[PDB]
């Protein structure tokens, strides 16, 4: 296992399309509950924000929220399986930029966005896709996406991969793959946040 | 402190105050607190003189308690967030000689059942602004013309008939405009403008459809993308795009933005 205290605001962005089943979404929200006590959220050192996205997003968790630990990991627990034929990641991206990250009442913490996708939204609905990712970067915020399964829409990770070096990507066969490299994953955001007192 | 929990986070001290049955104000406060909640309290009444030896206090909540009167007194010169939905004020309180650098107001569901003229006069810095929930009928016009720098602005859920023609005049920062469920039927021609509106919410409306409603037809074809509806659940908000939620009558028999207007000049 791996953990860390550091000053950091981190959204957690799930895929809502049926490219997975309700079964494997159920083992998607035991990986974002993991990583909320890795992170530690029970310190004012991290917020988290836990948005489910298909046609449009379903915020379950804001990051001004000041709710206890224990209740996070209830809501995050209780998301909703949309099991929809579509899930927009630039739908979700825009909903980030301009509903989340709107402003900056702590350029101190570093804020990224764990765009955790399985599937590939249709071409008409990515318009705009790099232009909100170019926003989110205007802003200091880095996008880690994380492919699950053969759906994942590689062409948007690499161009995730592309608008800015800290953008790292992992790609994972299954949700299953999701428990073997969250340490991985862990580890790369302590890499990126600067650090909190334990 | 002995009431409310103290934490120092980087560059800021935030002291939250949450639900202790509080009627009033605790004495000696830390003097460098930056953030303040006293939202969940029982503080019928409250003066923002109290907090001028506070010259560090740069948001305050005050939401969710029993308020049927707030004193505007003194200044609070760096205060930018001010939460007060949830109470019995009936009236929006004047703030731009008090709050200076006020960058987000929120004053919905308390008993507005109208806004003053010049209500806004000196608030040149806000950015936000929520008066969801109240009575509003209409809006008085030149409301936005001292705020030019807002980016989101709520009238959701009151009883509006009518929008003032340029209500959103000047304002070219404007990302999320929610007027759902109110009773409007018409938007005036020009209203939005040429600007970009990224989210815009306009069911739970009236909407006559007739020749009148064309200008906002266009807008809406040309817009259905940034058309959203807002849907509210158990620990949930969502917002999804959806142009089809704008419909005649109210009724889901007919979107606005797909009505012919056969004679229409």
């Amino acid at each position: 296992d791996f953990y860390c205290s550091r000053l950091l605001d981190l959204v957690f962005l799930l895929d809502g399309s049926s490219r997975l089943s309700e079964a494997e979404f159920e083992v998607l929200k035991a990986f974002v509950v993991d990583m909320m006590e890795r992170l530690r959220i029970s310190q004012k050192w991290v917020r988290v924000a836990v948005v489910e996205y298909h046609d449009g997003s379903h915020a379950y968790i804001g990051l001004k929220d000041r709710k206890r630990p224990s209740e996070l990991r209830r809501i995050a627990s209780q998301v909703k399986y949309a099991g929809s034929q579509v899930a927009s990641t630039s739908e979700v991206l825009k909903y980030t930029l301009f509903q989340i990250f709107s402003k900056i009442d702590r350029p101190e913490a570093s804020r990224i966005a764990l765009l955790l996708m399985a599937s590939q939204e249709p071409q008409r609905m990515s318009r705009n896709f790099v232009r909100y990712v170019q926003g989110l970067k205007k802003k200091k915020v880095i996008v880690i996406p994380v492919g699950i399964g053969p759906h994942a829409n590689l062409k948007q990770i690499r161009l995730i991969e592309k608008q800015a070096p800290e953008n790292k990507a992992f790609v994972l066969s299954s949700v299953d793959e999701l428990e073997q490299q969250r340490d991985e994953i862990v580890s790369y955001l302590c890499d990126l946040a600067p650090e909190a007192p334990p | 402190h002995p009431i409310c929990e103290v934490s120092k986070v980087a560059s800021h001290l935030e002291v939250n105050c949450d639900k202790r049955d509080l009627t009033a104000l605790p004495p000696d406060l830390p003097k460098d607190t930056t953030i303040l909640h006293l939202s969940e309290n029982l503080l019928y009444t409250f003066s923002l003189a109290t907090l001028m030896p506070y010259t560090r206090l740069t948001q305050l909540n005050l939401d969710r308690c029993e308020l049927t009167k707030l004193q505007v007194d003194g200044t609070l010169p760096v205060l930018g967030t001010l939460d007060l939905s949830h109470n019995q004020l009936q009236s929006l309180p004047l703030l731009g000689q008090t709050l200076p650098a006020l960058t987000v107001l929120d004053v919905s569901f308390n008993r507005l059942t109208s806004l003053p003229l010049g209500a806004l006069r000196g608030l040149g810095e806000l950015q936000e602004l929520y008066l969801k929930g109240n009575e509003l009928k209409t809006l008085p016009p030149g409301l936005l013309t001292p705020t030019p720098k807002l980016e989101k602005l709520s009238l959701a859920n009151n009883d509006l008939t009518e929008l003032p023609a340029g209500l959103l005049n000047g304002l070219e920062n404007l990302d999320t405009l929610l007027l759902q469920e109110n009773s409007l039927y018409t938007i005036p021609k020009g209203f939005f403008g040429s600007h970009l509106l990224p989210f815009a919410f306009l069911h739970g409306n009236p909407w006559l459809c007739n020749c009148e409603i064309l200008y906002f037809r266009r807008w809406l074809q040309d817009n259905a993308e940034n058309v959203y509806v807002w849907k509210q659940g158990v620990d949930v908000k969502a917002m999804t795009s959806n142009v089809a939620s704008v419909q005649c009558d109210n009724s889901d028999k007919f979107p606005v933005y797909k009505y012919p207007g056969k004679g229409c000049p």
